[PDB]
């Protein structure tokens, strides 16, 4: 993949960059509890068929 | 000033335009900040900016309005009021983004026998109310 940056094809000015990739790191991408299942139980009287 | 100079008498020059006034009440610099160009630390669009300089940073006179006993007041918005003003308006419409500061000079003379007082206000984000 061609590693080009804007100053390669257009006239650029100077910019002091503040943005960071902090939130798109692998940890940060997955750092959320996600629902994987719902389990159903109950508490009724065990009777000959059920 | 013992050699003459005064608060009331100013000369402003920008580009090919000069304003004189012999009856000023000093000048105001909003929030004490003089207009400036965008700094690299604060820059955002990465392309080489267009800077029109004297071609656009000069004095444009708008249409003279008339004050009377029934006048309730007037308003304008910037940059809108200057959208058709020479090379400033052109640079404005050719580009997606733009920034500008302004020297606003309001002119109203009368006579030692007239009276009245106009309040001149520069409002940041002057959102006005609708008719509905």
């Amino acid at each position: 993949t061609n590693p080009l940056v804007p100053s390669d094809t257009v006239q650029t000015r100077h910019v002091v960059q503040h943005r960071s990739r902090s939130e798109s790191s692998i940890e940060s991408f997955f750092a959320r509890g996600a629902c994987v299942t719902i389990m159903t139980v109950d508490n009724s009287a065990s009777t000959t068929n059920k | 000033e013992a050699c003459g100079y005064s608060d009331r008498v100013l000369q402003l020059t920008l580009g090919n335009s000069t304003i004189t006034t012999q009856e000023a009440a000093n000048s105001v610099v909003a929030y004490g900040r003089w207009p400036e160009y965008l700094r690299d630390s604060e820059a955002n669009p990465v392309d080489q900016p267009t800077e029109p300089d004297v071609a656009a940073c000069r004095f444009y006179t708008l249409d003279t309005v008339s004050w009377t006993k029934e006048s309730r007041g007037w308003w304008w918005k910037l940059p809108d009021a200057l959208r058709d003003m020479g090379l400033f308006g052109q640079n404005m419409y050719y580009h997606y983004l733009g920034r500008s500061g302004y020297t606003v000079h309001v002119q109203c003379n009368a006579s030692k026998f007239h009276q009245g007082a106009l309040g001149v206000f520069a409002v940041p984000e002057m959102c006005l109310a609708g008719d509905s």
